[PDB]
């Protein structure tokens, strides 16, 4: 069927990498068939690595170009 | 040549049953344990009789 | 289909999108222009020029430009 | 529906050793789990070459479809009955 | 306010519609559509905010456009 | 059929009346170049078939490191006809 | 309407083509599929800034070109139909 | 002429390649080595035939009689009885088309032959149990569920002859269906019985068990069924479609969603309804309207026979009809692949429970990793007389390391420990083979997983024996004989 | 294995039916087991034109009772298509004498 | 299970002051109040007020649509 397979790695702690060179990390729920993520407690990831702290956030699917679990499945 | 025959259903289903009195009703051939073929050889090559078969 | 069907097996060439250039022996297509490339060589370009090889190449069919035949079948 | 031999022969490959080349230049190396139909990958137990050079091992990974620009699939499947 | 009814209403309006490649135009819209291309009329055209010209009576082409916002 | 509705009626109108009248219309291309045309068809992927054809723009490639902005004095080279791929539009003008 | 299918009939006259990348090829044509997938037949390219190249076949994917330039050995009338 | 058994000079032409084989042999994920074993009759054999035949294509059963593929010997075909397990090698498709590795031991079903079972099930990861679907559980079906579960393998249970059912019952489907669930419920009940855990159990909505016929080519579990359901009609997610398909779940066809209340009481099962009654449909228009209806009913299940094809007798005609209708054994495979688990991951327990040192041994730890560039270690369990009945050529299992041919390999006899090095002799090792039943592919090497036959080492060999290096594993110890059933 | 085949005594009955002479499945689940059924309602349904693939066949007519019957019948009986025979060759009485018949009979008849 | 196309309907519903990244273009970012989703995830903001970090300076616009293969993430921040 068409959604990703991502049923593994929810609730289970992620780094993502996205478009732009830009990276956040994460504890993971949601996806949808285009694998628009909803992920929380979500810290962003600045060039200078001054981080940020943001509540809860959507992604956009063609955005990602990678998605690594930073605790295991 | 009258060499091949070919039957549809309903009429093997037909025949099977007119010569019903000369078929045995027998549907599987357990009956014949010790009683076929091959059992009367071992009875052969040995010197010693089933019962009920020949000598 | 057709034409493209008439190359099958030979020694391709292709041109990727960034400017890189593969050649390999061509056994798979499909709707989307994916590709199976096999026994084949990344190659780039005295303006230097430099000869990497690569094995059983499968490409995703977006980053295709084109394709060339330089040779008889490795039959 | 015609899913054809390219993708099939991708399923093929799992469980084997695959390098796996992403839009950005980052070249990544490791063992295959599961492949979709679009060609989202999942892949563990990885070495990761940076577009600089620096290397990094990796726990596991999943890689989105469109973001892949070729495969090195492990040479053995030439012989296969998809061929 | 649904994007649908909306682009209804911003119909015969002021709009400025800004394109990804840092170009705006202002334009008095005409229509939209079902994958959203438009057309605008009596039309300006910035360029960092220079006014480039007159182009009259333009189309765009809905691949282009980031927001469109309307005018006081 | 029921792309005529649309075409009359939407924003792609601007590319009907230009076949009727047989104004020119001015087109941007994504690669900084313009083709000013009289366009005589088209479908829904904005997909054109241009005569007429003058295409203008400053040529200053990335070569020259500096050496190439010399030359700002532009071209226009004159294309009898042409067919033009649909997703290369950015934009397009009427000219009257 | 439907462009593409004038992008059929139009086979084993002459082209040049523009690609999207600066490429150039100048060719016959035969072959041409619904996604404008292209196939020439003796072929001569020109890379950007680099120098002509002669090749016998040439398979150029769908979205990849930009503007043809068709030859004025067209007459136009026969396409709207 | 000696030439009591049947064995083929010439390779058959198989669907693969037979390089294909040996590079999958390296991937230890990728095999399974399964056993099947079940009571007298119930019709392992002739599954066993549908595989070949689905695998070699000029291999095809004869129309008056059963193709006994795996009963090579003379004896064993006179009797009708099996008496020597005899193991298969194929390479079959699942319902991805990915393909992978079977190492098929096919056991004996009489009680006293029993034995044959225990070897084979040593070297498996896996047992296939075989029920006869009109007969039930039986005496040897239950002392097989005891056996294999002691030995820690996993289980997984095959209900065969259904057609049974159909023509010499004559049960209506909804009566068919609680004779099916009867089966599982006995199996489940002897199972969580003598096992500890409770985690195994077994029903059709988790995969691990398949329903078929193996006289007429008939396999599927829900997932293969559905799989054929959804590439006719398009647009179905079939998984979540195989756990609608069993037990007290009603279809509704007015809102076309599942509900656990039937809407009527009329309403048949979700089973019954998608599953049972076209089967039965299927058959009951072969056996049956053959001259009259059968042609219009092909059309619709998209199948098309030749005008010669149509003149065959009714059992050959309605075994072709459903071997284009199901086609592959690939819900075999999907039950097989998930539950039974590969070398990599069964090591532990199976190096845990066989070796007398424990895990806790470093060697224990090298076999676990099941690593085929490690310490040799093979284990044999049966032997098998040459053509000639002259030589014997022992088969096992590489658990570790890898065998070469013409290596010195030392042989480790049932007594031997590090108190007593006497049962122990220094081999020589002649041709290795690949074992298919009736024909042999010889090899260079044999990686860890597989199952392989060794000539030349028989001399030392009494029954079990293990087989290691000469000089680097000194330490080695055999593994424990077999503890029979009986 | 014991051929099992119930033999159908009046054709008035449906081909398919839970005949007397068959042990009635004792089995209804009492300790009902709650083995993993999906919720309902949970977003599953059907496409628009799915169906049980052969519904517009009826599950038995009136030859199915008759010719399951004839897989069952002896040699001649059991097969659509054959090859035809001398008259010298068939032998007419023979299933008779290999069977052991009823030993009531006269001592004359069983030698 | 929280799907996104949930999500962003509970942050119409509080009328919340988002701040959204756009594809490529790190250097901007757009801060709006939000009412919209066809299905696209195309956005209309109120505030839409555009954030050129090097400038620090923030320009002001209308009522904006956004549309939506421009996006990246949907971040929560104050008003
Ligand atoms: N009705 C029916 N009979 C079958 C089927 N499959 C096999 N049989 C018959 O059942 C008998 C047993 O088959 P085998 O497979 O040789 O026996 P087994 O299961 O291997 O058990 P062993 O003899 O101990 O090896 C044979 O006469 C087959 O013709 C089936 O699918 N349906």
């Amino acid at each position: 069927a068409h959604p990703p397979e991502l049923k593994k790695f929810m609730d289970k702690k992620l780094s993502l990498k996205l478009n732009g060179g830009r990276h956040v990390q994460g504890i993971l729920r949601g996806f949808d068939p285009f694998m628009n993520l909803v992920i929380d407690e979500c810290v962003e990831m600045a060039t200078s690595g001054q981080q940020n702290n943001i509540g809860m956030v959507v992604i956009r699917g063609n955005s990602i170009i990678m998605l690594e679990a930073l605790e295991r499945v | 040549t009258y060499q091949r025959w070919q039957f549809t259903l309903p009429m093997m289903s037909t025949l099977y049953r007119l010569a019903n009195q000369l078929l045995t009703d027998l549907v599987d051939d357990n009956y014949f344990y010790l009683f076929d073929l091959k059992a009367f050889f071992t009875s052969k090559a040995l010197n010693m009789a089933i019962p009920g078969g020949p000598k | 289909s057709s034409k493209m069907l008439q190359h099958i097996d030979y020694r391709m060439r292709c041109i990727l999108q960034d400017g890189r250039i593969f050649i390999g022996t061509f056994k798979a297509f499909d709707k989307h222009m994916n590709l199976i490339l096999c026994d084949c060589d990344e190659f780039r370009k005295a303006e230097r020029e430099e000869k990497r090889v690569l094995g059983l190449v499968l490409l995703r069919g977006e980053n295709l430009v084109s394709m060339t035949v330089e040779g008889p079948p490795p039959k | 529906m015609s899913i054809g031999v390219p993708i099939k022969v991708l399923h093929e490959a799992e469980g084997h050793i695959v390098t796996c080349e992403t839009n950005t230049g980052e070249v990544y190396r490791g063992k295959l789990i599961e492949a979709e139909d679009n060609m989202n990958c999942q892949m563990s137990n990885i070495t990761v070459t940076y577009r600089d050079g620096r290397v990094a091992q990796l726990e596991q990974v999943y890689i989105r479809g469109s973001k892949i620009r070729f495969l090195i699939l492990p040479d053995m499947l030439k012989n296969a009955p998809m061929l | 306010l649904n994007p649908k009814p909306f682009l209804n209403g911003l119909t015969g309006k002021p709009v400025m519609v800004k394109l990804k490649w840092g170009m705006e135009y202002k334009g008095y819209l005409v229509s939209v559509d079902g994958y959203m291309n438009m057309q605008l009329a009596n039309t300006e055209e910035y360029i960092d905010g220079a006014l480039s010209g007159h182009l009259g009576e333009v189309l765009i082409r809905c691949n282009n456009v980031l927001y469109i916002r309307g005018v006081e | 059929k029921r792309e005529e509705e649309e075409f009359n009626t939407g924003p792609l109108s601007v590319l009907t009346q230009s076949v009727k009248n047989n104004t020119q219309v001015l087109i941007n291309c994504r690669n900084n170049k313009k083709l000013l045309g009289r366009v005589k068809a088209f479908d829904r992927h904005c997909n054109m078939v241009l005569e007429n054809v003058k295409e203008m723009w400053t040529e200053v490639p990335k070569s020259g490191k500096g050496k190439k902005k010399s030359k700002p004095v532009n071209k226009d080279r004159y294309i009898s006809k042409m067919f033009l791929r649909g997703d290369s539009v950015i934009v397009v003008l009427r000219n009257p | 309407m439907k462009l593409v299918r004038f992008l059929m009939k139009l086979s084993h006259e002459t082209v040049t083509i523009e690609l999207k990348n600066g490429t150039q090829v100048h060719g016959t044509i035969t072959g041409v599929d619904v996604s404008m997938n292209t196939h020439l037949k003796a072929v001569k390219m020109t890379l950007k800034n680099r120098e002509p190249v002669q090749l016998e076949t040439l398979s150029i994917r769908g979205n990849n070109i930009r503007y043809f330039i068709l030859p004025d050995s067209l007459p136009l009338d026969t396409l709207l139909v | 002429t000696k030439k009591f058994t049947l064995m083929e000079q010439t390779l058959p032409v198989t669907v693969y390649e037979m390089d294909f084989l040996a590079d999958l042999m390296d991937n230890s994920e990728l095999i399974r080595n399964v056993t099947l074993c079940g009571h007298l009759h119930h019709g392992k054999t002739c599954f066993v035939d549908c595989l070949i035949e689905q695998t070699h294509p000029e291999i095809r059963k004869r129309y008056d009689q059963d193709l006994c593929y795996t009963d090579i010997l003379f004896t064993e075909q006179e009797r009708g009885v099996g008496i020597k397990s005899t193991p298969v090698t194929v390479v079959l498709p699942d319902t991805k088309g990915k393909s992978y590795l079977f190492n098929i031991m096919d056991t004996p079903g009489h009680v006293n032959f029993s034995d044959e079972v225990t070897a084979g099930l040593r070297i498996s990861d896996g047992v296939v149990l075989f029920i006869d679907a009109a007969e039930g559980v039986m005496l040897n079906t239950e002392r097989l569920i005891k056996h294999a579960v002691q030995e820690r393998l996993a289980v997984t249970v095959c209900i065969n002859k259904i057609d049974r059912l159909i023509l010499e019952l004559k049960l209506p489907p909804t009566d068919a269906y609680y004779k099916l669930r009867h089966i599982v419920d006995e199996v489940n009940g002897l199972i969580s019985m003598y096992s500890t855990d409770e985690n195994l159990i077994l029903s059709p909505l988790l995969g691990n068990v398949c329903f078929s016929s193996s006289q007429y080519s008939i396999c599927f579990t829900l997932g293969s069924f559905a799989k054929i359901y959804a590439d006719t009609f398009g647009d179905i997610n079939y998984q979540e479609f195989a756990k609608r398909l069993w037990g007290d779940i009603y279809f509704n066809p007015k809102t076309r969603k599942f509900t656990k209340k039937a809407p009527t009481s009329s309403s048949q099962r979700s089973f019954v309804e998608f599953i049972l009654e076209p089967l039965y449909k299927i058959l009951a228009q072969v056996v049956g309207d053959v001259d009259t209806s059968l042609p219009r009913t092909l059309d619709e299940l998209g199948i098309h026979l030749t005008k010669e094809e149509l003149k065959l007798n009714i059992r050959p005609l309605l075994r072709l009809v459903c071997k284009k209708f199901f086609g592959e054994f690939t819900g075999f495979v999907d039950m097989c692949v998930q539950h039974i688990p590969s070398p990599k991951v069964g090591a532990k327990p199976k190096i845990e429970h066989t070796y007398t040192g424990g895990v806790d041994s470093d060697l224990g730890e090298a076999m676990s990793d099941c690593d085929p560039d490690g310490p040799l270690m093979c284990h044999t369990t049966k032997m098998y007389s040459t053509d000639d009945g002259v030589q014997f050529h022992a088969f096992g299992r590489v658990l570790s390391g890898t065998i070469h041919a013409g290596q010195p390999v030392k042989v480790l006899g049932e007594n031997y420990t590090l108190e007593d090095e006497e049962d122990s002799q220094i081999c020589t090792v002649g041709r290795l083979w690949i074992s298919v039943a009736r024909y042999h592919i010889e090899v260079n090497r044999v990686p860890a997983g597989n199952w392989v036959l060794i000539e030349g080492v028989d001399q030392p060999i009494v029954k079990t024996a293990t087989i290691t290096e000469p000089r680097g594993n000194e330490e080695a110890q055999i593994f424990r004989p077999l503890k029979f059933n009986t | 294995p014991n051929v099992v085949f119930i033999k159908t005594e009046d054709p008035d009955l449906p081909a398919f039916y839970f005949d007397p002479l068959i042990n009635p499945i004792s089995h209804r689940h009492s300790v009902k087991s709650q083995e993993p059924l999906p919720d309902d309602d949970e977003e599953f349904e059907l496409p628009e034109f799915v169906e049980p693939f052969l519904k517009d066949t009826p599950l038995y007519t009136d030859n199915t009772a008759n010719g399951i019957a004839l897989l069952w019948a002896p040699r001649p009986f059991n097969l659509r298509s054959g090859r035809t025979r001398r008259a010298l060759d068939i032998p007419l009485v023979k299933n008779w004498y290999r069977e052991h018949c009823p030993a009531g009979q006269p001592v004359k008849v069983r030698v | 299970m929280v799907q996104p196309i949930n999500l962003i309907f509970r942050y119409l519903q509080n009328r919340s002051r988002i701040q959204v990244w756009l594809y490529e273009q790190v250097n901007m970012r757009i801060e709006g109040c939000i009412i919209g989703f066809d299905e696209y995830m195309n956005l209309v903001l109120d505030d839409a007020e555009e954030i050129h970090s090097k400038t620090k300076s923030r320009k002001q616009l209308g009522r904006i649509m956004l549309k939506g293969d421009n996006i990246t993430l949907l971040q929560s921040v104050s008003n």
